[PDB]
RNA sequence: AGUAGUAACAAG
RNA sequence: GAUGAGGCUAUU
RNA sequence: AUCUAUAAUAGCCUCUC
């Protein structure tokens, strides 16, 4: 019979025109299970393997094993190499400077000003951050507050000044304190029969030595990344502490300032702006091709990008860039690469050893990895531990002087890649190379007279990148005649083609609330129509599919439907009771009246006229209990803007003391906001205590109320007495 | 409730922990503890929502009288828990169906922007939908219309003044301009019981502007960006007429763009005046005829004046330079690109204007007469007016003149490109740069003795009249009739040409308002790629007839209206040489009986312009024919191109990314025909690539070859061949 | 400095450029052709082409899942009353007695007058749901001392060869049927002409997709995953019978409720997103498992009765299987309808292109043709080694089936294979366009491709299809090597 | 068992 | 147990 | 001529085997 071959579509359609069919994004993304210690150990082993020919020594500050591949022997083969040459990096930076006069100076000046006007609270904008006091992961704000309190314990009050510079000076000084006192979390275990173990955390003072604190401040907490497409094997990510994040900001700002003025940089531009810049660059390269010659595009990615880049090279880069800056700013910018040169990797949760016959399992933590004979580990884990032994610390961590653990200097790496792209020629050979860089991804455009000369130029670029510690991926890189290529997963074929598959995961219900999710879905459909080349029929089908998914997620099927459910009975009663049925929202069993032309109108506004007065009043009740109120202020949003009480109640854990601290902070902040109404809208400023500001504000309010007749004699006297007591 | 707050503060201070937090936490550090959270926020909220909606009571209730109104159960369904009260979505539905009826004034007030959006959509007209190529450019455009627009800092200051005047801080002078507005807002929100943050974000919606990089095609006004998803795609266009009112500036810009396009299309035609009139009479700016728009608006550019003369209107020799209104009096200028050294040391390509010009300059209330020469501001006579307006006009005049001092007066950072690499008008960038730092410009300009005449007095940099004044500026106490000729040149009664087609700028810009042409040949007003695709589609449609005429006829097939439109995107310098080359190639293909359909289709459009052969009588030889706009807009003679490519295996022609089939309109024997007979004029393939001749010859080497001599040619990589004249 | 360092750098450090030729492109994953390896077995969550749905005419009232199953079983009382099993096939580690007892318990619970779909935690139900199989967690010190506690050696997915059932599934799932399963809700009325064009195009597109078997399978998957997630959240510590149900509509407008089988949900205490709940599925089928036994190593099959569809009766078997799923899989199955979009947006785009070339909407011309344009056809497959053409709707159905299989058989192997084969596809496209592609390490790219081909049936079939299409492309290009030469 | 895949769940 | 950067989106 | 300016939270997409 006739057998269907989907690939035969490509016979009638070019691959780029049908690239969306090559992305299996309707399937479940891969997830990681159990421990990530194996991946972390693999990363450490590979990072040390790519630099094992460098200078090995013992750190005098922490006692760790340090490997320095910079200025090391040049590679003799095509394996990944971290032996970047300082002279070549400086030459590339000088070339970049002389192509762009004043770029380094302007970037340094801008970064200095931004740092000078930057506050400590900027460190609260991150995600899960390593907390050294508890040696765990906590929200960035929580970790920052804990660090500030611990510093206050150790006579370090720079954070009170408000600026980031005093706080970073405090971190530097804390690195020198012979002993560190802080608050940590200790668990009390109780036997609850079922027997189960109930954990009650509480705050207790704790003390560590200078060396332990230094190692903790340099530690990186490693975990496993989840929901990553296009990869067969899982990988490990890492997060740094407050000390490192305090200094990474300025280096990233400087690198961004540099990159934004480079025409070969794919960062920070993104989306439509990035597409426009890339198209302009490609057109310029096409027009610049010598007459009668050949232009070739190399689509390339860099292998072991993070493992091979060295923080010492980044320190040299920072020193070169901030040549004409004040000494203090140069030291500030140098701090972060110095910290990364002495980084320590935490190896994770450890491993699990099991008895199959006895049906038992146990988690060996990282400190106790070598407590059991290596024969009890499996083959790969045994080999990895054997190779890890030289770089292992008795406290369960590893020394990782070489490499960048995970994407902390994307902008600086992009600057280095663009500097590599800026050479454009070796030995006056008859070729010219340019291109585009975005972290480890690059597109190299080589113009020459024949294919052989273009290949020679590509080889020269490869060797030059090797000199800078950049290893082009010979397995995943390819080249062709200019006109077709791929960059950052964007496919150019005489123009950038639309990739609708990548947007599919965003077409579901967002998961905020009914009204917010409706708005988000409609706006997603609209933006995919605008940007990702989605047609009107596909857009209408997307509207229908979103409505179906929304009704099934929120159990708000049509009022006239016969679907069953607790909400559905009330939906049916509302449908029966309503005359202007078209004005009912989809969340209330009403019909969907969305089409292409009104994807940008909020649902309530769209149906406002059609609502019956009683239903409209009930839905848009100013005092409805489902939306949080201020305290009784009126809330204009409808009843469908509710919030789910996200109680992260970990099983067998009772936070009878940490929730107490959360509630104390919440009450203090709520009272402050009551005294200062603009605090939520605008960040309050002041180096004085909250108590003093609140007391002065209340005193002024009482005095002005008394003068205006708002407050009588007795109440004014009571207020004055209370304030004086405070 | 000050006393209640004091009592609450005292009760909180009773707690030791709260006391230490309040005493040790600074006002700056509040922003830290405001975010203090004990547990990481759950990830994957879509899965979390799908999971929680299957629970019993996933929603939190606000304790109060309203919450207690909700019954514990309703017809066998438990709406609320019997710590923190929680409810089910059934509770929300019950409230919506039987809950108390409240007032809806707050919602109507807060979301007035969305109601205006809905009204704009509703009071809108929809035109026809057309199917065809659409070239879209990614530009930074405003998303939603705003009656008043200010930068986020100014908007935040205004919002703080309106809603939180007490804790507003320094009265920044930048708020002065908006003071009146603030009062108005404080009038509307005097007795509003809505939470201040919601009102603040309403004000931000009404004031703060959201600008994003989006792909647009001929309509960039915020009223059109709202409907952008419906306006057009990559292969269709939808005519849309938004409701409400449109600004005069948008209409002026749109009519300038329309006139420029009309002139560009018309110049290449025979009798350009008649075609220009015909197109202008059928042009509509959004929903207004172009003629009415020209008559109403008092302004425009050279193209607008030319179109006015063609339509029988009166020319308005007016010009806008951002915040200047310049009316020509006498003199004619010519724009030439030149590399100018800026005071910062960076060289920039700028269009310098030569000649001597006299202008009536207006700015706000300040008026004056400007006498300008090439790269020098000769004189500027001004009358007493507001000081701020006077100095702003002075600096605008100085930057307009492109004087050497002004270029040398730059000391700082100036961005002539955006983050996307797109070019920004250097003149406007310099104007903006010098508007806010006029002190350096005045210092670099110089000073001289103030005039001592009866009515002439100078002004110093100190904002006041004084014995010292900057060079050129002197304070004082004190329509044309033309006929348009065939070539769209305006001449006075004396015959001197004041304007011409060559004076129209070549810049391609996106009209703020949608422009329509109520003619079947509207596609001839499109961009380069659209014109190329339409021309080649037309050639393919009539391919058999064109082939028949070519095989029988000689030159009549080279003249068509489609090729006339195609000629507008070929630069006039190379049009004749391209035509000669293409005609020679086609003639050699026909006469020698070695015909390739793909090359015939590729080269036929270029044979329209009158041929221009070399001084020796032979046509020019080319490797690629360049078209207007972008570096990717070219047609390769030998190999494929981004605009034109051919696949002989599948016999598929790719034009501007669109695939068409030549099956049937092709002879299989053409696959056995060589490409070398259809790439150079007067050259025919002689045999295999002979190494004795040596390396492949270039175009210049080919042109100097004598007749009858061979040469090695590389059609494309891996395919050499030898040709003879 | 750079020049000196490059001068003293060894020549062995090279990018080793190599011009790519058609001959250099060898078939990917040769091991899928050797017969030493077993053919990849069927491992999808539910039956797709072998599904048999018991149809009960409905009056448009969605009464209840348990009630729907009760009515369907009452209509087919002979199958419901079948108490003695006749074993046809048995899984290696399955207990056919326990599986049949669990099936009978499910039937009795569904057919009982009680309104609860709960099953008692009996010995056979406990075995089927894997009750009490988690290892006991002991302290670190005891485990360290205990020398018998060792790290478990990881289990790697095995290597399998091409199986014909994947091709059969692809052929069958892309065919048109007489039943419509999509329940797309309404939208607002059209006002703008673009909206009218979209509605007119949606007519054709949805008519084509809705009538294909893949649409019914997708709807069954979506509904079952929704019900399973709801039951898992609601009933964490209960065994629940979850009927596999769908709702179809005939061409005459009459609606039917289709019962494809019964599912037993084990204890659902899924704290993590990757926590596993066991589901025991008993699905009706007409396929005899003995026709090809290599497809059903994981299924215990009983012959439960017969049905009449024509003059000839067809046997009805019960495929029983122990399976598992997590919250992520359930959530992603609840939103499998997005497959539609991925198929539409592609084909839609093509139509739009034609419109731009013709100056008018070309949906009708592409699907069926008109006076000026003949119907658009795509290379759809092979018949005895010869390329075969098919209609626009056939290609749309094929792409929709491809997306549905991406969902059904999607895992890390498919992701890696898709990425690496996409790189190879770009190289092949460069070859087709005469852009003279060059490579540095082609064997490395091939090894990257083949590292992901272990046991995913879709990945193995994709490798086979890629090899066939690459051979066809080589044959086509052989004619392109003699142009102007 | 099964899911699944370099490590986990199959309740705590 | 779920990180860094960039872009876009919704809300306060 | 949008170059400037831009508080916080959350989501989606892109970027060691
Ligand atoms: O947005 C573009 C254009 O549409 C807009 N513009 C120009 N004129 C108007 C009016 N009248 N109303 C609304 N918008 C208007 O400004 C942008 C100009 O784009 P572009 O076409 O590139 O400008 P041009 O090529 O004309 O050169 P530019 O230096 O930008 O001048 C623009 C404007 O200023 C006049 N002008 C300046 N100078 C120094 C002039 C000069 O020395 N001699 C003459 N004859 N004109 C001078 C231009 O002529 C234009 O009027
Ligand atoms: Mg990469
Ligand atoms: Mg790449």
């Amino acid at each position: 019979g006739m057998n269907i071959n989907p690939y035969f579509l490509f016979i009638d359609v070019p691959i780029q025109a049908a690239i969306s069919t090559t992305f299996p994004y309707t399937g479940v993304p891969p997830y990681s299970h159990g421990t990530g210690t194996g991946y972390t150990i693999d990363t450490v082993i590979r990072t040390h393997e790519y630099s094992n020919k460098g200078k090995q020594y013992i750190s005098d500050v922490t006692g760790c094993t340090m490997v320095d591949p910079t200025n090391g022997p040049l590679p003799e083969d095509n394996e990944p190499s971290a032996y970047a040459q300082l002279d070549c990096v400086l030459e590339a930076l000088d070339r970049m400077d002389e192509e762009h006069p004043g770029l380094f100076q302007a970037a340094s000046q801008n970064a200095m000003e931004t740092l000078m006007v930057t506050t400590v609270d900027k460190l609260t904008q991150g995600r899960q951050t390593f907390d050294w006091t508890v040696c765990r992961n906590q929200p960035a704000a929580t970790a920052l507050n804990t660090t500030i309190t611990s510093f206050r314990l150790n006579d370090l009050n720079g954070a009170d000044k408000g600026g980031l510079i005093p706080f970073c000076q405090d971190i530097i000084d804390s690195l020198d304190r012979p002993e560190m006192t802080f608050f940590s979390v200790k668990n009390i275990k109780k036997k609850l029969p079922a027997f189960l173990i109930k954990r009650i955390p509480m705050k207790v003072k704790d003390k560590i030595t200078k060396v332990e604190y230094i190692k903790r401040a340099l530690s990186l907490n490693t975990m496993t990344k989840d929901a990553e497409r296009g990869k067969l094997k899982r990988r490990a990510i890492a997060t740094a502490g407050i000390q490192i994040r305090g200094f990474v900001l300025v280096v990233e700002n400087l690198a961004k300032n540099i990159c934004e003025n480079l025409e070969q940089s794919g960062l920070p531009v993104g989306g439509n702006e990035k597409k426009a810049k890339l198209s302009n660059a490609v057109a310029k390269m096409l027009s610049n091709c010598p007459p009668g010659g050949i232009s070739m595009t190399v689509t390339g990615d860099n292998t072991k990008w993070n493992e091979c880049l060295n923080p010492r090279i980044f320190l040299a880069m920072t020193e070169r860039i901030t040549r004409d800056s004040p000494i203090w700013f140069r030291d500030f910018c140098s701090i972060a690469p110095v910290l990364f040169s002495n980084k320590i990797a935490r190896l994770g949760k450890g491993f699990m050893i099991t008895s199959k016959t006895k049906r038992l399992k146990a988690q060996i933590p990282c400190p106790d990895l070598f407590s059991i004979p290596l024969e009890r580990y499996n083959e790969e884990t045994r080999a990895k531990l054997k190779k890890l032994k030289p770089f292992f610390n008795e406290e369960g961590t590893a020394s990782l002087s070489p490499g960048m653990m995970m994407g902390m200097f994307n902008m600086l790496s992009t600057v280095l890649g663009v500097a590599a792209l800026g050479i454009k020629n070796i030995g006056n050979k008859e070729y010219l190379w340019d291109g585009l860089q975005s972290s480890d991804d690059f597109a190299l455009f080589v113009n020459a007279k024949d294919e052989e000369t273009c290949m020679e130029g590509i080889n020269d670029f490869y060797r030059t990148c090797k000199l800078l510690g950049i290893n082009m991926s010979k397995k995943k890189s390819y080249c062709n005649e200019t006109g077709m290529f791929e960059f950052t997963s964007m496919f150019y074929r005489d123009g950038f083609v639309s990739n609708f598959a990548m947007e599919l995961p965003s077409f579901g219900v967002a998961g905020v609330n009914e009204s917010a999710d409706m708005a988000i879905g409609m706006t997603i459909i609209k933006n995919n129509m605008i940007n990702n080349g989605m047609g009107p029929a596909t857009a209408q089908t997307a509207i229908q599919l979103f409505i179906a998914d929304y009704r099934y997620t929120y159990k708000c099927h049509r009022g006239d439907s016969k679907v069953e459910g607790k909400r559905m009975k009330i939906i049916k009663e509302l449908w029966e009771n309503t005359k202007g049925r078209d004005g009912l929202l989809v969340a209330d069993g009403g019909p969907n009246i969305y089409n292409l032309r009104n994807l940008h109108i909020p649902e309530i506004v769209l149906k406002y006229n059609l609502m019956d007065p009683e239903y409209k009043g009930r839905l848009l009740h100013p005092q409805n209990p489902f939306v949080g109120h201020l305290s009784d202020y009126d809330a204009v949003s409808g009843t469908h803007s509710w919030r789910t009480k996200r109680n992260r109640s970990i099983l067998n854990t009772d936070q009878r003391n940490m929730i107490l601290e959360e509630q104390c902070y919440a009450k203090c902040c709520n009272l402050f906001e009551a005294c200062f109404n603009s605090a939520s809208y605008r960040k309050p400023v002041g180096q004085h205590s909250m108590l003093e500001a609140m007391a002065h504000r209340l005193r002024m309010d009482a005095r002005l109320d008394y003068e205006s007749g708002r407050m009588s004699k007795d109440d004014f006297e009571k207020a004055m007495a209370h304030l004086g007591e405070i | 409730m000050t006393l209640a707050k004091i009592e609450l503060l005292k009760q909180l201070l009773r707690d030791n922990e709260a006391k230490t937090v309040l005493k040790q936490t600074t006002v700056d550090q509040y922003n830290i503890i405001r975010k203090f959270n004990t547990s990481r926020i759950e990830k994957n909220p879509s899965l979390r929502m799908k999971w929680a909606m299957c629970s019993n009571f996933p929603l939190a209730l606000t304790k109060g009288d309203m919450a207690n109104r909700i019954p514990l159960e309703y017809k066998g369904i438990q709406l609320k828990t019997n710590k923190g009260q929680m409810c089910s979505i059934a509770a929300v539905t019950w409230w919506n169906t039987y809950g108390p009826i409240g007032d809806t004034e707050g919602f109507e007030r807060v979301y007035e922007s969305f109601f205006l959006r809905k009204m704009r959509l509703d009071n809108a007209t929809w035109g026809r939908i057309t199917f065809g190529p659409v070239e879209r450019v990614r530009k930074r455009v405003l998303l939603n219309p705003l009656t008043k627009e200010m930068p986020p800092d100014e908007a935040s200051n205004v919002i703080m003044e309106i809603l939180f005047p007490k804790e507003a801080g320094i009265p920044r002078e930048s708020t002065w301009i908006h003071r009146e507005l603030i009062k108005e807002k404080r009038e509307k929100l005097k007795g509003t019981m809505i939470t201040p943050i919601v009102l603040a974000y309403m004000l931000e919606r009404e004031l703060v502007a959201r600008r994003r990089f989006l792909p647009v095609a001929g309509a960039t006004s915020a009223e059109f960006i709202e409907m952008l998803h419906c306006l057009q795609g990559e292969n269709w266009r939808q005519i849309y007429h938004p409701g409400g009112n449109k600004l005069t500036e948008s209409r002026s810009q749109s009519m300038i763009v329309a006139c420029r396009k009309i002139i560009r299309r018309s110049i290449v035609a025979s009798n350009p005046l008649e075609l220009a009139v015909e197109i202008a009479n059928k042009t509509v700016i959004d929903t207004e005829p172009l003629k009415s728009c020209l008559a109403a608006i008092d302004g425009g550019d050279v193209a607008c004046d030319i179109i006015r003369a063609a339509l029988g209107l009166k020319i308005r020799q007016r010009q806008r330079f951002g915040r200047l209104e310049l009316k020509r009096i006498s003199g004619r200028g010519f724009k030439n690109d030149e590399e100018i050294l800026i005071g910062n040391g960076t060289i920039q390509k700028i269009g310098i204007w030569d000649g001597e010009e006299e202008f009536h300059v207006r700015c706000g209330e300040c008026r004056g007469i400007l006498k300008k020469s090439k790269m020098k501001l000769e004189k500027l006579l001004i009358n007493s007016a507001k000081k701020e307006d006077m100095r702003d006009l002075i600096i605008l005049c100085m930057v307009f003149s492109q004087d050497t001092r002004m270029f040398q007066g730059v000391r700082g950072e100036i961005n002539f490109l955006n983050r996307a690499g797109q070019l920004l008008s250097p003149m406007y960038q310099l104007q903006r740069y010098f508007l806010n730092r006029s002190n350096d410009l005045f210092d670099q300009w110089g000073y001289e003795e103030s005039p001592k005449a009866s009515e002439l007095h100078g002004i110093n940099e100190s904002m006041n009249a004084s014995d010292y004044t900057l060079k050129g500026v002197v304070v004082t106490r004190n329509t044309e009739k033309v006929s348009i000729t065939k070539n769209l040149s305006l001449i006075k009664r004396t015959g001197e040409v004041i304007m011409g087609a060559n004076d129209v700028s070549e810049l391609e810009s996106q009209a703020q308002l949608m422009i329509t042409y109520d003619t079947p040949k509207m596609w001839e007003m499109g961009t380069t790629k659209e014109l190329v695709q339409n021309t080649y589609q037309w050639v393919l449609k009539n391919l058999v007839t064109l082939k028949a005429q070519f095989l029988l006829g000689k030159e009549d097939m080279f003249q068509w209206d489609a090729f006339e439109a195609f000629e507008s995107i070929i630069p006039q310098k190379m049009a004749g040489q391209y035509s000669g080359f293409a005609r020679a190639v086609l003639k050699q293909m026909r006469d020698q009986e070695v015909m390739k359909t793909d090359q015939f289709i590729k080269l036929l459009p270029f044979c329209f312009s009158p041929p221009k052969l070399r001084s020796n009588g032979e046509p020019y030889q080319f490797l690629k024919l360049v078209l207007k706009g972008g570096g990717e807009n070219f047609i390769e003679v030998r190999k494929g191109s981004p605009l034109f490519s051919y696949n002989p295996q599948t016999e598929v022609l790719t034009i501007c990314g669109r695939m068409m089939s030549l099956k049937g309109k092709i002879e299989d024997e053409e696959r056995n025909r060589s490409m070398g007979n259809a790439v150079l004029a007067g050259f025919l393939v002689s045999g295999k690539y002979d190494p004795d001749l040596g390396d492949f010859k270039t175009i210049e080497e080919l042109e100097k070859l004598k007749p009858g001599e061979k040469a090695n040619i590389l059609l494309y990589q891996g395919k050499p061949v030898k040709v003879v004249k | 400095a750079i020049e000196r360092n490059l001068a003293r750098m060894s020549p062995l450090v090279s990018v080793t450029p190599k011009k790519l030729t058609w001959e250099d492109l060898r078939p990917i994953g040769p091991h899928i052709y050797n017969h030493e390896l077993p053919e990849v077995p069927y491992n999808a969550f539910l039956l797709m082409s072998d599904e048999l749905g018991l149809a009960n005419m409905t009056e448009g009232k969605s009464k209840k899942p348990k009630t729907l199953a009760k009515e369907c079983l009452e209509k087919y009382s002979t199958l419901r009353d079948q108490t003695d099993p006749i074993l046809i096939m048995k899984s290696e580690k399955a207990n056919e007695n326990f599986l049949w007892k669990l099936w009978r318990d499910c039937v009795n619970t569904i057919s009982n007058e009680e309104m609860s779909n709960e099953l008692q935690k009996t010995n056979y139900a406990k075995w089927a749901t894997g009750d009490g199989l988690t290892y006991q967690k002991i302290m670190k010190e005891v485990a360290i001392d205990d020398e018998t506690m060792c790290q478990e050696e990881p289990k790697i997915p095995n290597k399998c060869r091409v199986a014909a059932w994947v091709q059969t599934e692809m052929n069958l799932l892309s065919t048109l049927t007489s039943k419509r399963a999509l329940d797309l809700p309404e939208i607002g009325p059209d006002v703008a002409p673009v909206e009218h064009v979209g509605s007119e195009r949606r007519k054709y597109f949805v008519n084509e997709i809705n009538y294909c078997k893949a649409s019914t399978v997708m709807m069954k998957y979506v509904l079952f995953h929704t019900s399973l997630l709801n039951e898992s959240n609601a009933s964490m510590g209960k065994y629940k019978v979850i009927p596999i149900t769908n709702r179809v509509v005939n061409e005459k407008g009459e609606s039917f409720d289709m019962l494809y089988g019964l599912a037993v949900k084990g204890q659902s205490h899924l704290r993590g997103d990757t926590d596993v709940v066991t589901v025991v599925t008993f699905e009706f089928s007409s396929t005899d498992p003995r026709v090809d036994s290599g497809k059903w190593p994981k299924y215990t099959v009983f012959r439960i009765g017969s049905l009449f569809v024509s003059g000839r009766e067809k046997s009805v078997y019960l495929y029983c299987r122990v399976n598992g799923t997590n919250k992520i899989q359930m959530k992603w199955g609840m939103e499998a309808r997005r497959c539609l979009l991925q198929s539409m947006q592609q084909m839609e785009a093509i139509v739009e292109q034609e419109s731009s070339i013709q100056g008018y909407d070309m949906t009708k011309a592409c699907f069926k043709g008109d006076r000026v344009n003949s119907p658009k056809t795509f290379s759809i497959g092979t018949q005895e080694g010869k390329l075969v053409k098919g209609s626009f709707g056939k290609a749309l159905r094929v792409i929709f089936t491809k997306c549905l299989m991406h969902y059904v058989f999607g895992n890390a192997q498919l992701e890696g294979f898709s990425a690496e084969s996409r790189r190879l596809l770009l190289l092949i496209q460069a070859l087709k366009d005469r852009k003279g592609p060059w490579v540095f390490d082609l064997e490395g790219m091939y090894s990257g491709i083949e590292e992901c081909i272990s046991n995913n049936p879709w990945v193995i079939q994709s490798a086979y299809w890629f090899n066939e299409w690459l051979g066809f492309e080589k044959e086509g290009s052989k004619v392109l090597e003699s142009v102007d030469e």
